[PDB]
């Protein structure tokens, strides 16, 4: 499954 | 030695919407989900017969997650686009590759997330999954920014604890197929090319999974192997032949010699006329 | 900016045998940009049975993409892969070799 | 995410301390906020702690965050009349897009009235018209006003005002009617 | 600078008619959030922004559009309104959401109230109270009363002029209205504010006191054909003198 939060850069 | 690992792909299209953003999952060297924004209402959908079983509940959570990481990644498309002093008229490649890998034991052994900017390492997760370290100088701005946010504190979460749960909730869902050692038939063909040389070719067809040694040996002791890449034969096995250029009439000289996962000896092929 | 061009195979599933259904694949991997453009041919006219599979990519971050239909190979008909890239300044062709 | 906070309601005297709870269900946030509202007014953001960061102090508040328990509490020392408002909580969403805000806790820091004279007045109308009004006032901080039941007679929840002028609090509630039996003494029972 | 600004404060709609409550901020802020609080249910996210041309859901979106075309505006159209969309509608911008720098902005609110009919909007009457001769002679101090009485919605802001000078201290309004028929759901409200001041003070007849309600009510644009003055967004004000 997909985590939840992308990190934003 | 299995892994659930994904591969995000944004790219950047200015004056004609928003951006193109594409996920697909992968267990070992099996597809089994994909997203596309390239449609009206788009959803994650399963990519592998094992995957329909799921509840609706899965595929919504899957389509939220997809959708809010495209939102991000067209924000981080601007932001790098900022970073580099590029124009608002050219197309940006946006990737994103992360995945956790269970040991012999069947426990966590390890994760990995690394990012990519026009096809080049950009921003890499450390082996303590608790900090990146910045490929190029223009990744050092975001280094910084990931830091302060405790970004790699929800990534390791993930990575440790979520991606290695489903990861063994997938194994079992599609054990008769990801769990399957299909060995290589392998085979060698004689193609001459001119006068005096010929190409020995070393084929192994319909093997799972995708990691396969091929290597050319001469009876005494050689030329360079042309070495092709791994394709899908589309039946989710896999295809790939070695070739040697050999003087003609020198042929039973040479020995190919094969290693797969579901071969219990290493098999060594020998050309007869 | 670092563009790679498309390394293409032109490949059946299983050892074709004329008149027995087969599958021709048409495998581009290794290019960047992801954008392209992929049409397999029969007897140099474009087929409309074509499906592909997902945009994924590698260790070294290029797409790979699998074209593919279902087809009867016969001795007189010839297969291809057309493939167009921003690295290409023409379409490049791939006849499908039966022992490549 | 679902983020509640404990009580809903809080009425404490002046100059005690008191927590303002705050649980959420998911630990995988970003930034907690506390705020403050006014009624009729927008927020005030009082604190912000990170995820990283498990203290942050602003005078008589102190907040904490306890990521694993997923809550965090607000302690208010030596409370005043002036803490009189409402307060909510805030946590960065699954998402991490937006705040996801609580209902809040609704806080009243009741007075302390030195010296307690509970009295019922009756005033008349400034421009004649023979139209009266009741007034209880100068009661102890404690004492409930008691709703009226009888239709088309009508008493209101008290307030507290400050006269600074003369160091003077007093609390205050009306009462009123159209009728012609309708007496102040024996109307706040 | 100025914030977040949000307009209007008050707003009185029919069902079907549309608006736009307008929002912006002058802080460069790339997140903005659309809020609704309705008493018991806290503030619940409308629709959000992660920066310009960029624009999602939240918890309860149904009824309402957004547009970020500019990194300074954010404004909230509502479609078809309806008596449910009744509520007080928050904006809010903030420099991060993940960052350490996350103190988020809020606007002063927008007051929205949908009705079927607009029959039912009426203006507050306002009476001042002259204080007791029992107050005066026991304590020395003199608590006047202000009464609105019969306007709807509850659409109101009580104020008290010293001289003509509005007083901030001395004063205690109710925290809630009064429905003047409980029985009722359409029932007019009722508003109470007290000023108490030294026995002194009102006993000199130079000093002058007023109350006064501003009243929202409907706006110029607003369609009226009863028979009665058009219940307009007024001023309605009671006064007294001192006296010995």
């Amino acid at each position: 499954r997909l985590p939840a939060k992308a990190p934003l850069a | 030695s299995h892994s659930l690992k994904y591969f995000h792909t944004s790219v950047s299209r200015p004056g004609r919407g928003e951006p193109r953003f594409i996920s697909v999952g992968y267990v070992d060297d099996t597809q089994f989900v994909r997203f596309d924004n390239d449609a009206a209402s788009p959803r994650m959908v399963p990519r592998a017969p094992w995957m329909e079983q799921e509840g609706s509940e899965y595929w919504d959570r899957e389509t939220r997650s997809a959708r809010d990481t495209a939102q991000i990644f067209r924000v981080n498309l601007r932001t790098l686009r900022g970073y580099y002093n590029q124009s608002e008229a050219g197309s940006h490649t946006l990737q994103w590759m992360h995945g956790c890998e269970l040991g012999p034991d069947g426990r966590f052994l390890r994760g990995y997330e690394q990012f990519a900017y026009d096809g080049k390492d950009y921003l890499t997760l450390n082996e303590d999954l608790r900090s990146w370290t910045a490929v190029d100088t223009a990744a050092q701005i975001s280094e910084q920014k990931c830091n302060d946010a405790s970004e790699a504190e929800h990534q390791r979460a993930y990575l440790e604890d979520t991606c290695v749960e489903w990861l063994h909730k997938y194994l079992e869902k599609g054990k008769e197929t990801l769990l399957h050692l299909e060995p290589p038939k392998t085979h060698v063909t004689h193609h001459p090319i001119s006068d005096h040389e010929a190409t020995l070719r070393c084929w192994a067809l319909g093997f799972y999974p995708a990691e396969i040694t091929l290597t050319w040996q001469q009876d005494g002791e050689t030329q360079d192997t042309e070495l092709v890449e791994t394709r899908p034969a589309g039946d989710g096995t896999f295809q790939k032949w070695a070739a040697v250029v050999v003087p003609s009439g020198e042929e039973q000289r040479y020995t190919c010699h094969v290693q797969h996962e579901g071969l219990p000896e290493p098999v060594t092929l020998r050309w007869k006329p | 900016m670092i563009q790679r061009t498309p390394k293409i195979q032109v490949y059946s599933r299983h050892p074709a045998e004329n008149g027995k259904s087969n599958f021709l694949n048409c495998y581009v991997s290794g290019f960047h940009p992801s954008d392209i453009e992929v049409d397999l041919l029969k007897n140099g006219e474009r087929i409309e049975k074509v499906e592909h599979s997902d945009l994924s990519f590698s260790k070294d971050w290029s797409f790979y993409l699998l074209y593919y239909t279902e087809f009867t190979p016969t001795e007189k008909d010839e297969y291809a892969c057309r493939v167009n890239h921003v690295t290409l300044s023409q379409p490049k062709i791939v006849k499908w070799d039966r022992d490549m | 995410q679902e983020v509640t906070q404990i009580p809903a309601a809080l009425s404490v005297p002046e100059g005690e301390n008191l927590v303002l709870n705050c649980s959420f269900t998911d630990s995988a946030i970003y930034n907690l906020q506390w705020f403050r509202q006014d009624p009729g007014k927008g927020l005030t953001s009082l604190l912000l702690i990170q995820s990283s960061q498990r203290e942050q102090t602003s005078g008589r508040l102190n907040a904490s965050l306890d990521k694993s328990s997923g809550r965090s509490t607000l302690y208010i020392a030596a409370s005043q009349p002036g803490d009189s408002a409402t307060y909510l909580c805030a946590v960065t969403n699954q998402a991490g897009t937006a705040l996801i805000f609580g209902k809040g806790t609704t806080l009243s820091v009741s007075s302390n009235i030195q010296n307690p004279d509970p009295a019922v007045y009756q005033l008349r109308d400034s421009k004649s018209s023979d139209k009266s009004v009741c007034l209880f006032t100068d009661f102890d901080s404690q004492t409930n006003v008691s709703q009226s039941k009888d239709s088309d007679v009508y008493i209101t929840d008290k307030c507290v005002l400050d006269m600074r002028s003369m160091d003077f609090k007093s609390n205050s509630a009306v009462a009123w009617s159209n009728k012609s039996d309708f007496a102040c003494a024996n109307a706040f029972n | 600078n100025a914030g977040v600004t949000q307009t209007p404060k008050f707003q009185v709609l029919k069902t079907g008619q549309s608006m736009t409550l307008q929002c912006s901020q002058d802080m460069n802020h790339e997140y903005m959030s659309w809020y609704r609080q309705d008493p018991g249910m806290g503030l619940r996210l409308i629709h959000y922004s992660v920066g310009a041309g960029i624009t999602d859901q939240g918890e309860v979106p149904n009824g309402y559009n957004v547009s970020r075309s500019t990194t300074e505006d954010f404004p909230l159209r509502l479609l078809s309104a309806a008596p449910s969309q009744t509520s007080v509608y928050f904006c809010a911008s903030s420099y991060s959401i993940r960052g350490s720098r996350g103190e988020q902005f809020f606007g002063p609110g927008t007051r929205l109230t949908v009705l079927e009919d607009l029959k039912n909007v009426f203006p507050p009457e306002v009476a001042v109270f002259e204080p007791s001769e029992a107050e005066i002679s026991h304590t020395q101090k003199a608590t006047l009363v202000c009464l609105a009485t019969g306007f709807y919605p509850d659409h109101v802001e009580l104020s008290w002029w010293v001289n003509g000078k509005e007083v901030h201290s001395g004063v205690c309004t109710d925290p809630q209205p009064l429905k003047e028929q409980p029985a009722l759901n359409d029932s007019r409200y009722a508003l109470s504010s007290r000023l108490r001041v030294s026995a002194t003070f009102w006993q000199d007849p130079r000093n002058h006191f007023r109350c006064q309600v501003q009243f929202y009510g409907l706006s110029e644009n607003d369609e009226w054909t009863q028979d009665r003055a058009k219940p307009v967004t007024q001023i309605v004000s009671a006064e007294a003198w001192g006296r010995a």
